[PDB]
């Protein structure tokens, strides 16, 4: 996250970090004790993945961390139906052993399609992660967060040569300087509704980071809430 | 009428019974006594920060 600030421990208890062949390479959000939602581009058959919930500072021990192995990965069935479009950039990870919920390990709420879109249209949401804090610079050691405004679709379209589908939305600042960035993919874009946060997007792609006239592109979660609910049922 | 201020539903509103309404909440919450607010029904309901009480206040 470029231009954001340090989160306090436990401020985004649904945030997880993913580790693999590359450490801290993407984020994710807790759906429930056994499932994480992330971006499909983070988990294209590459490695075995580990999930760390209750994480705050990647180089230190807080004694709140819960590490889990991912035993099953479900990228959205239409991801990669078309090459390099990043459309349907969303995936679910099933953990080997259930997370133990507490103040540092808490799921994010997920409303139905109608309300997820209503919340997104509130126009202001929070993004978080341990991704780059500068375009092409270092990654963060302490979880970063940033509030980003929703951007109108026509402006969104005009900002890039690449296609912005109905399964995506743009958020960011007209003047730039603040944005999600490499390593933040999969983390949540969340909207707080009277003290209760709901998942409204997945950090997905962009062109460089935080550049004036460019915006962060996000997976529109309202289009996938039915799928998340179907695949993550606990038995 | 969910039309204005979400029918005064803290979370979800649905029209019901001739211009009326019925508020509901997401998993882990329950429709408070007053039929509009949502209250935690589990120890760690989704979407809430519970660390709080920092370390310098009244509580
Ligand atoms: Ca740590």
């Amino acid at each position: 996250v470029v231009g954001g600030e340090d989160a306090k421990p436990g401020q985004f208890p649904w945030q997880v970090v993913l580790n693999g062949k590359v450490d801290a390479f993407c984020g994710g959000s807790i759906v429930n004790e056994k499932w994480i939602v992330t971006a499909a581009h983070c988990v294209e058959t590459g490695v075995k993945i580990t999930v760390v919930a209750g994480e705050h500072n990647i180089e230190e021990t807080e004694h709140t961390e819960q590490k889990r192995n991912v035993i099953r990965i479900i990228p959205h069935h239409n991801f990669n139906a078309a090459i390099n479009t990043y459309n349907h950039d969303i995936a679910l990870l099933e953990l080997d052993e259930p997370l133990v919920l507490n103040s540092y390990v808490t799921p994010i709420c997920i409303a139905d399609k109608e309300y997820t879109n209503i919340f997104l249209k509130f126009g202001s949401g929070y993004v978080s992660g341990w991704g780059r804090v500068f375009h092409k610079g270092r990654s963060a050691l302490v979880l970063q967060y940033l509030r980003v405004p929703l951007v109108d679709r026509a402006t969104c379209l005009r900002s890039t040569k690449f296609t912005i589908t109905n399964n995506m939305f743009c958020a960011g600042f007209h003047e730039g300087g603040r944005d999600s960035c490499q390593g933040d993919s999969g983390g949540p874009h969340v909207t707080e509704v009277e003290g209760t946060s709901f998942l409204t997007g997945i950090i997905s792609w962009g062109e460089e980071c935080a550049m004036k006239g460019k915006y962060g592109i996000y997976t529109k979660v309202s289009r996938y809430v039915n799928w998340i609910k179907e695949k993550t049922k606990l038995t | 009428t969910c039309n204005i201020k979400n029918g005064r539903c803290e979370q979800f509103c649905k029209n019901s019974a001739d211009n009326k309404v019925v508020c509901s909440c997401t998993e882990g919450y329950r429709l408070a006594e007053n039929q509009k607010s949502c209250e935690p029904a589990v120890p760690f309901p989704c979407g809430r920060v519970s660390v709080s009480q920092t370390s310098k206040l009244t509580r």
